[PDB]
């Protein structure tokens, strides 16, 4: 990903990915962190 | 195309932002290089320099930076009127060669890159030390010249309004018959010892640069 | 040496007589060697020279005709006698070391004189060049400064001597209503040449020199 910085779209990471073994494992995480926004911005209204 | 010293004959007198002792570095930034002809009337540099030569000098000491020698150009064009190009600038006067210093910082991991005025060329030393410089020099003084018939007309004016009638009434506030000598043999005493201030180039950008931007003609 | 250069930051500017180049030179003549700074327009020196560095120079370009040091010393000191302070001069402005081809004929046998001017490096321009120049011509920008506000409050008086008497005597040295910019600007159009391009400078010495007796503060 690149920062736009000094009007040059410059470096802002360069990172070496490797291939996951299963994807499932990440979209678990993805699917429970999908909980934790199920739980962020407009639900609590209940609470409060 | 020689237009860093066509440049250099015109250059702008622009008071360099420092955290340090602040120079008159001034320059016209070209597409093709320029000519960084730092005069604060106590040392005078130059740096001839190309855009191919200073832009691979900013990547050189740009640690680890991928940038086109454009962007860097826009750097420096940034600096056509030398105020601030970027961090804040520092010189190195001590030698030919005037290290201004331009940390490139936005909040990362260190760095630094500098300027390089080799020794200023004597003829463009004359294009800002001496032959324009003798040029608004002399126009000064016969300014001073044509205002000294000026003061010596206003003044006969007034003495000639006074002896014909129609004397103002506040005499504790008025004028005695004046001439242009009376004051220049006060200014050479008084003002002329104290306005031989050369200073770090500053009294230059407050009193001689306009009048320079009057005589940059030849 | 130091005594020479202080007598040439005393003592005045004076343009070389030779009617080729705006060679105005600052005449210090005086024994253990002289000071005669000239600058070509193009070019910066600082002849602070002694007797021996004098001699020399007079036979680098002598080839039959020569003299003890002193002896030269003397000879160049009244060779300026008839003509700035033997009345031949001349110069050749492309060379880096200022080599004033003084001519001057006392064999009728060829003489070969040369005020050869050391390069002022830009720590070198500051003795001479910067702080007497320099100070004189700020002093004349407050010179400018200080008489166009006296001219506005005169030309203020003097409306005030139209409004309590609508006399009129002479109509030849009656001012106009003054203004400092306009003045400037009305100068820059003719004697800008006077300016730009110094040819002689004779209007900067004999009307200079006056702040050039006081600006030796720095």
């Amino acid at each position: 990903f690149e920062k736009n910085l000094k009007d040059v779209s410059f470096r802002l990471g360069s990172f070496n990915l490797e291939k996951v073994e299963n994807p499932a494992e990440v979209i678990r995480e993805l699917i429970c962190y999908c909980l934790d926004t199920i739980a962020e911005n407009q639900a609590k209204n209940e609470h409060l | 195309m020689e237009e860093l010293e066509q440049g250099l004959l015109m250059q702008p007198w622009a008071w360099l932002q420092l955290a340090e002792n602040s120079l008159l570095a001034k320059v016209f930034i070209t597409k093709q290089g320029y000519a960084l002809l730092v005069s604060d009337l106590q040392q005078v540099w130059h740096e001839q320099v190309d855009t191919s030569v200073v832009s691979q000098r900013a990547k050189e000491l740009n640690k680890r930076l991928t940038a086109p020698p454009a962007a860097f150009l826009c750097h420096l064009d940034n600096l056509l009127r030398p105020l601030l190009k970027d961090a804040t600038f520092s010189c190195d006067c001590v030698a030919d060669a005037l290290i201004l210093r331009v940390r490139s910082e936005l909040s990362g991991l260190p760095f630094y890159w500098n300027f390089h005025c080799m020794l200023a060329s004597p003829s463009l030393v004359s294009q800002h030390l001496i032959r324009p410089l003798m040029g608004m020099s002399l126009a000064l003084q016969c300014q001073v010249r044509e205002l000294a018939t000026l003061l010596h007309m206003k003044d006969l004016e007034i003495q000639d309004y006074q002896e014909s009638g129609a004397t103002l009434i506040r005499d504790r506030l008025k004028t005695e018959p004046f001439e242009e000598n009376s004051f220049l043999e006060q200014f050479m005493i008084e003002k002329l010892p104290e306005a031989c201030s050369i200073g770090d180039g500053k009294p230059f950008v407050m009193n001689l640069q306009d009048l320079y931007m009057a005589v940059t003609t030849q």
